[PDB]
């Protein structure tokens, strides 16, 4: 799937105040369960970048960012191999779990489906 | 996508710096007690539902029907076998 | 122990020629072992246990 | 003389007391069933295998070790 | 009495079929049958039912005289064949194949 | 399907060779082999033991060369290319009752008596089905039960009616080392004969996976302490990071 | 520069065992590729030694196996090896299938090693499904007529085909003799597909049980690997050790120990254990036709995972929901495959059906539904 | 956390006879006792198997 | 990039069999290499073909 | 016909002391013989049955 995909659908759910009231809850303890702060990873670190889209949105990224995600990686690669857990400031806070990526992706995958859309255009 | 030493298409790093002992400096079973012990209690508690739950229900399934095609064919269950077939 | 070290195990050539002649041993001792331990645990079973009948 | 009969007999009397009974209730039944006349044009003919096996099935649980070890 | 001749390495079932055997499998209407055929379109010769024994299920062979239709039972799923070798119960889709076979002389028959 | 049409499942008897570091006894080996000419060979063939397979095993080269000998079997023609027979030699199968599967059905009302050399592996059970069919004759039939024409009913068999009839009553064999002669003992005995024709390696193997089963270990053992030590820096690798 | 990197030909081994660069964080799951190759070079090895014993002639196939096992020096010892190996090569794929499935190793940029895999496992099926033939035991026989009697039921043309198979009207001499040629040769061409996915593996390498990029941090192939690999290959061969010299028949089926005879149908066939749940799923259909293609379609249906799956995760470590629809997945394949070997009969008939619904369901509806909803759950929960 | 001269904590797995030739010498027995029965272990597979090519019990007789 | 270079598989095809830089000058003899990979083909394909009919 | 000749001096002189046991009375039909003379010519002779039902 296209993380564009993901965002919109998404965006529908949190607007509509019903389907948030039940579906909020449920993701917040999906999140808990699925156990990847535990590796000290935030949640874009884990969204699959062998594609041509994600590489460039990667070339995207500040420096910094770029810099910190690489020691994320390598540091949970560390803990996955010896199967230990994060421990204090390695386990990623909610409040740390921040979306760094997303913008990037979105407007990489922006322009290419807009590219699409327009490679199919008709003049009328 | 994948590259090869000197160019393996990491992004570029900088800032980690990464510390190691030599294998002959090292004890290789430091520690094995206590990982074998409470290293496999928790990875094992925290996976046991994903397993547990799949096997409890096929085994219950496979359980019922087991019984009850032996019972379908003892002199009992002759009649609902009949309805069976 | 410096001396074993040096002796037996710090060139390769005499490392392997050591690990082959053990090889070798344990080979010839362990299959005299395990004849003698099969004979007494399957003791009155084996036909060299009743040959001597006829 | 053979050693099972004795062991046979034994579980029987012993150990698989009711599946005994229950072979031998059942071996009344058909008997009596097959002494009644129009038994032969009959759609079902009851047999006692079922519990003959499971008479046999309990002596054998209750005999096998014994009996080996006796040869 | 049924006869079995390997023929192709499958056997043949060659039943004399009896007066009485003849009159029980002409009886089943042609309606209620999987495989819808009469005894007279499998049979050239009334006295001789010559099928190809294997089951047309899977391929095993019916032990003949068993069944419900008393004429062929597979033993691997349990389907029953008829005087005439039609399927009448069990997982079997089609009658008992017969094979092309005329008869030489009255009292040979090639296969 | 019924427990008739499986047959009734045979205990689990505590052979001498069951038990990862159990051979054959050979001396019941001997005797199941006396059982066998005296009663099973009468109708059942041996086709795949070799008299030279009866040597170091229950029979010494003599007494196993005597027994071929005392059999004729076919020779190369002689000059004139007429057929000729020979005395047994060791290497020479041992020969079947009947000429073939005809004669065979013909004396035994119709069914036909199967070879042995595989029996034993060649039904669920193993040597524990042997035992239990040749003692699971019941006098009577359970009642109800309607045998076939030259059937004789037998649990263990499936479908209950088998065309062997029960043929170990105590003392058919005199045993030649003095052992009782009961339906039982006979039954062990030859069961334990046919289980070793059906897996003549059966003591050879065993003891060659007992030396496997310790070499292996020992490797499995040396090869998780040489993999720790191999990964340690792997394992033991820390990181220091500073965002630049 | 290094002679290993210099020469074109050290250069290939190297690029492949030594120098390969691998995630640093494979787990035992990652050790199922070396077993099944260990298991194709025992299955050489003893199948050609096998082949300088066996017969394939149908009046002696049987005869010679029992040469081999009872005159051939260590024959009984090649023989069951060949046979036990044969049922530890499927445990190895299934699990390497498994570990390919719940770690998302089908998922781009990996879809090209993923299907080649798929025709490995096919060329397996039939590899082991002719060497079962070659014994001309009742099982093989029976086991023949039946898979091949399935091909009938190809419109027009499908008894043509069998008769064209079988070299024949029926399951006998010549098709025993295209049996053990073709048994011989399909495991070459099984090594050669193996060593395609392997190469086509290495433009993205090995997948890694956190579903990230492991770009960052490599390990060289050799003596990481090497040394991790022979613990299993020890843990292994004590379980071969188990079966080939403790317990040889404990996988088999002793109707195999009987010569085929055309006339006598065994009291049950069924296939060797590792093809139940195809042959749970064939019985599931009613139709012939339809019960043959829902068998292929069951393994063909691995060709999808790529689409269905829906995923921006790849990989089942981190995704709750995925893991527990998985473990149902698993067990229920189980399930297929002791439904294989359980007679047609109620309450069976039904539950196999059940079963096989639930198989399909998985690729055509579940996996769908539930990654497209995980992808939102970790989206909003993150937030 | 900041300074990489102060090396991470590795008293846990350092050995403190780790330059000794005692401790090389360890290790190596391990990894030559894995070579010695593995040397043991082809030698007994590689003769028991080859085997099967000299003449079979058939022959022999 | 064309697929026949992109695509790992494709492109050891296409490094051996199409865009392979050859001499613009062989000669005939150096058609024998192709002639015996012919010859080891039609031995293949005959042989297991025989071997299918050989006891 | 040339060859139709020779299978009958084969038949009458060579046959006395040489065999052709390759060739099946089949191989004859539509080359010397119609099917209906090979038949006659098979029928003339006793081959081995399979037993009969004593064995
Ligand atoms: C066959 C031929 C023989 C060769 C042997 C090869 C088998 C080795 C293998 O791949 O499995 C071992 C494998 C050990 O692999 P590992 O590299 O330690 O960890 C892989 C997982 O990440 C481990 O997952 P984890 O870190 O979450 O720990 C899970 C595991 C604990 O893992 C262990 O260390 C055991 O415990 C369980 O899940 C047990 C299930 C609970 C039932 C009660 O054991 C399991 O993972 C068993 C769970 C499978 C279900
Ligand atoms: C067998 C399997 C069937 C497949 C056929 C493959 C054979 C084709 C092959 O390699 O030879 C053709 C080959 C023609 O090939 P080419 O590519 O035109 O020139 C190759 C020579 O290097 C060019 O040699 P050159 O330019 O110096 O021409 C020499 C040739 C003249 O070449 C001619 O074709 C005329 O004449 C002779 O050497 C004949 C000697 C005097 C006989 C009195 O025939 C020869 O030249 C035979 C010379 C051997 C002595
Ligand atoms: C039996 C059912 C198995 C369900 C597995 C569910 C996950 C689990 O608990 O496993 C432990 C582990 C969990 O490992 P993990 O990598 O998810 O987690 C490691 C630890 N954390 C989360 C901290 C990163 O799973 C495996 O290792 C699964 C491998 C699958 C093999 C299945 C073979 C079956 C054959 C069918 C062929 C088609
Ligand atoms: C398959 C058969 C394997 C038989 C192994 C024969 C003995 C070689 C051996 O044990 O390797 C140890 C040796 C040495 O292991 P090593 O390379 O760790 O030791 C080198 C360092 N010194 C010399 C100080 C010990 O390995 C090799 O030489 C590689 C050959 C193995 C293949
Ligand atoms: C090819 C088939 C591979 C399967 C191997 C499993 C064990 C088979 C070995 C045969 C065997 O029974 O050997 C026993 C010892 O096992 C052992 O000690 C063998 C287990 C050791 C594991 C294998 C290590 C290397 C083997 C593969 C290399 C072969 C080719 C390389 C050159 C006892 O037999 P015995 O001791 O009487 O034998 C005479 C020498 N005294
Ligand atoms: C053996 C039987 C050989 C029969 C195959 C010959 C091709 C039939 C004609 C087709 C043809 O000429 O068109 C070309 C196809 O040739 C091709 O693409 C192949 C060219 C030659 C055929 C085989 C090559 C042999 C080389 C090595 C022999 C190996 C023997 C070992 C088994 C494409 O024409 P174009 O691609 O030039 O462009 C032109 C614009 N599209
Ligand atoms: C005079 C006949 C006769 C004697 C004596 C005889 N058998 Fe049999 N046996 C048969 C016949 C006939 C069958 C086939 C029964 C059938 O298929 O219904 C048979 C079947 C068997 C079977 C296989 C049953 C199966 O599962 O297919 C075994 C095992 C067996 N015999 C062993 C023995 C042993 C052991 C002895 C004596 C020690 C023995 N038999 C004595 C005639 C005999
Ligand atoms: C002879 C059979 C096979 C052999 C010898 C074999 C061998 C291997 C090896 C050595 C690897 C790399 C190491 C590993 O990950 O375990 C591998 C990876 C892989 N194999 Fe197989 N394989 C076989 C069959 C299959 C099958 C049947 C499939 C799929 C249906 C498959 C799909 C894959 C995939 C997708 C990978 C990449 C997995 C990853 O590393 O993430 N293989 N195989
Ligand atoms: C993937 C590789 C292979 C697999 C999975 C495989 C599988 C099998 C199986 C299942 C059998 C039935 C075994 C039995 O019950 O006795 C068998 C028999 C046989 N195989 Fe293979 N085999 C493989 C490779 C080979 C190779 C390369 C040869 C080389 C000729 C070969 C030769 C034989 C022979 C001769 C038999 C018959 C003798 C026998 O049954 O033991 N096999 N094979
Ligand atoms: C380089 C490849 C090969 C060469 C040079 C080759 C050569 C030969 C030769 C010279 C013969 C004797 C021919 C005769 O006079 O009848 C022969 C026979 C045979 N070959 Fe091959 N062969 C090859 C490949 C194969 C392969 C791959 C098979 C696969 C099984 C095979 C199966 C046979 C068989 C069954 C025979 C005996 C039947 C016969 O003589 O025709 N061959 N081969
Ligand atoms: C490049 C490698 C060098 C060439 C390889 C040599 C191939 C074969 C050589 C020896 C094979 C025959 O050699 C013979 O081996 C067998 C078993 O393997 C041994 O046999 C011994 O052990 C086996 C079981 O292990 C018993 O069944 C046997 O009664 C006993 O004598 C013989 O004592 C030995 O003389
Ligand atoms: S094979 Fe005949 S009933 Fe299924």
């Amino acid at each position: 799937a296209s993380i564009t995909s993901v965002v919109k659908t998404s965006e529908l759910i949190l607007k509509s105040p019903l389907l948030s009231k039940i579906v909020v809850p449920l993701a917040k303890t999906y999140v808990k369960f699925s156990g990847y702060r535990q590796l000290g990873f935030k949640m874009n670190d884990l969204i699959i970048e062998e594609t041509p889209n994600m590489q460039l949105a990667l070339r995207r990224l500040p420096p910094t960012e770029s810099y910190d995600r690489v020691y994320r990686l390598i540091r949970a690669t560390q803990f996955s191999l010896s199967h230990k857990l994060a421990t204090g400031n390695d386990i990623t806070k909610p409040e740390e779990d921040d979306h760094y990526l997303i913008p990037y992706i979105l407007d990489v995958e922006a322009e290419a489906f807009e590219k699409d859309a327009l490679d199919n255009l008709e003049v009328v | 996508y994948m590259g090869w030493w000197g160019h393996m298409g990491s992004p570029p790093q900088k800032g980690i710096a990464g510390y190691t002992i030599s294998p002959f400096a090292a004890r290789p079973f430091a520690g094995v007690v206590h990982a074998a012990i409470f290293n496999t209690f928790r990875r094992t508690k925290n996976q046991a539902l994903f397993v547990i739950l799949p096997v409890s229900f096929f085994y219950y399934v496979w359980t019922q029907a087991s019984e009850k095609n032996e019972w379908l064919y003892t002199k009992a269950g002759r009649h609902e076998l009949a309805k069976a077939l | 122990a410096t001396t074993f070290y040096n002796v037996f195990v710090k060139r390769n050539s005499a490392f392997v020629a050591t690990i082959l002649a053990s090889a070798f041993v344990f080979d010839m001792t362990f299959e005299t072992a395990i004849d003698n331990f099969w004979d007494r645990i399957n003791a009155g079973k084996q036909w060299k246990d009743i040959r001597h009948k006829y | 003389p053979d050693p099972a009969i004795a062991l046979h007999e034994a579980a029987a009397e012993g150990p698989c007391h009711d599946f005994k009974h229950h072979f031998d209730e059942c071996v009344e039944r058909v008997t009596k069933a097959q002494e009644a006349e129009d038994y032969d044009h009959a759609e079902y003919k009851e047999d006692c295998v079922e519990e003959f096996f499971h008479l046999q099935h309990c002596i054998n649980d209750n005999t096998a070790d014994k009996l080996f070890r006796v040869l | 009495k049924n006869v079995i001749i390997k023929w192709r390495g499958k056997p043949i079932f060659i039943r004399h079929r009896t007066s009485e055997e003849i009159e029980e499998a002409n009886e089943v209407n042609v309606a209620t049958l999987r495989d819808p055929q009469t005894d007279d379109e499998r049979v050239q010769k009334p006295e001789w039912l010559v099928m190809i024994g294997v089951c047309t299920h899977l391929g095993c062979v019916p032990i003949g005289e068993a069944g419900d239709f008393g004429g062929w039972f597979c033993p691997c799923h349990g389907s029953h064949y008829d005087i005439s070798g039609r399927i009448r119960r069990g997982p079997a889709p089609l009658n008992l194949e017969i094979p092309e076979y005329d008869f030489a002389d009255a009292e040979t028959l090639v296969i | 399907m019924t427990a008739a049409e499986h047959g009734l499942h045979p205990a689990e008897y505590p052979w001498p060779q069951n038990g990862m570091l159990s051979t054959f006894d050979h001396a019941s080996l001997r005797r199941g082999y006396q059982v066998y000419k005296e009663v099973c060979a009468a109708c059942h063939s041996l086709d795949r033991i070799a008299w030279r397979n009866l040597v170091g095993v229950t029979h010494t080269t003599d007494e196993a060369k005597a027994f071929a000998e005392e059999l004729e079997y076919d020779d190369e023609p002689d000059d004139e290319g007429n057929p000729r027979k020979r005395p047994g030699k060791l290497a020479d199968y041992i020969p079947g009752p009947y000429p073939n599967e005809q004669a065979a059905r013909a004396a035994n009302q119709g069914a036909l008596p199967p070879d042995l050399s595989l029996i034993a592996k060649a039904r669920h059970g193993g040597a524990d089905y042997i035992f239990a069919l040749l003692t699971g004759y019941p006098d009577e039939p359970p009642a109800g039960v309607v045998l076939a024409p030259g059937m004789n009913y037998n649990p263990y068999f499936p479908g209950g009616g088998i065309g062997m009839a029960r043929t170990l009553f105590d003392g058919v064999v005199e045993y030649e080392d003095g052992t009782p002669a009961t339906t039982s003992q006979m039954a062990k005995d030859v069961a334990a004969f046919l289980t070793w024709a059906a897996e003549p390696e059966h003591d050879e193997r065993k003891k060659l996976g007992l030396k496997a089963i310790i070499v292996i270990s020992a490797m499995l053992g040396l090869s998780v302490y040489i993999k720790k030590f191999k990964w340690s820096p792997i394992k033991n690798r820390k990181f220091i990071y500073n965002p630049p | 520069m290094a002679l290993r990197k210099k020469n074109s030909l050290l250069n290939m081994a190297n690029s492949y065992v030594l120098d390969s660069p691998q995630p640093s964080n494979l787990n035992y799951f990652w050790n199922f590729g070396s077993l099944l190759a260990l298991c194709l070079v025992i299955q050489l090895a003893t199948g050609i030694t096998l082949a300088m014993h066996y017969t394939s002639h149908a009046s002696l196939a049987f005869d010679s196996v029992e040469h081999i096992m009872r005159d051939v020096n260590f024959g009984w010892f090649i023989r069951y090896a060949h046979a036990n190996t044969a049922s530890f090569f499927f445990i190895c794929i299934y699990a390497h299938m498994g570990r390919n499935i719940y770690y998302g190793s089908y998922k781009t940029p990996r879809v090209l090693p993923w299907s080649i895999g798929v025709i490995i496992f096919l060329l397996l099926i039939i590899t082991a499904f002719m060497g079962y033939v070659l014994v001309f035991g009742q099982m093989s026989l029976w086991g023949a007529t039946v898979i091949c009697n399935l091909v009938s039921a190809i419109p027009w043309l499908g008894e043509d085909i069998v008769h064209f198979l079988w070299g024949g009207f029926s399951v006998g001499n010549p098709t025993l003799q295209r049996f053990f040629a073709l048994h011989y040769l399909m495991p070459f061409v099984l090594a050669v597909f193996a060593l395609l996915h392997l190469i086509a593996l290495h433009t993205a390498g090995s997948s890694n049980p956190l579903g990230i990029t492991s770009n960052v941090d490599k390990l060289s192939m050799h003596p990481y690997y090497s040394f991790k690999d022979l613990i299993t290959v020890f843990a292994f061969l004590l379980m071969f050790t188990l079966f080939v010299f403790f317990s040889p028949d404990k996988l088999g089926h002793p109707d195999n120990y009987i010569p085929a005879n055309p006339m006598v149908t065994p009291a049950s066939i069924v296939p060797e254990w590792y093809l139940l749940p195809f042959y749970a799923i064939l019985r599931a259909i009613p139709d012939k036709l339809g019960g043959v293609i829902a068998m292929v379609a069951a393994i063909l249906i691995l060709l999808i995972l790529p689409i269905v799956d829906r995923s921006i995760i790849r990989g089942n470590a981190f995704k709750p929901i995925s893991k527990l629809l998985f473990g149902f997945f698993i067990c229920n394949f189980l399930l297929l495959g002791v439904l294989g070997q359980v007679h047609i009969e109620p309450p069976f008939i039904v539950l196999g059906q059940i079963c096989t619904i639930f198989y399909f369901s998985y690729f055509l509806i579940l996996l769908p539904m539930v990654s497209t909803i995980e992808n939102i759950f970790f989206y909003i929960g993150s937030l | 956390g900041k300074s990489t001269y102060k090396i991470p904590d590795f008293t846990p797995y350092l050995k403190k006879d780790r330059n000794t030739d005692a401790n090389r010498l360890f290790s190596y027995f391990m990894i030559g006792s894995f070579g010695m029965l593995s040397a043991a272990g082809a030698k007994a597979t590689v003769q028991d198997f080859l085997s099967n090519m000299s003449a079979s019990a058939d022959v022999l007789a």
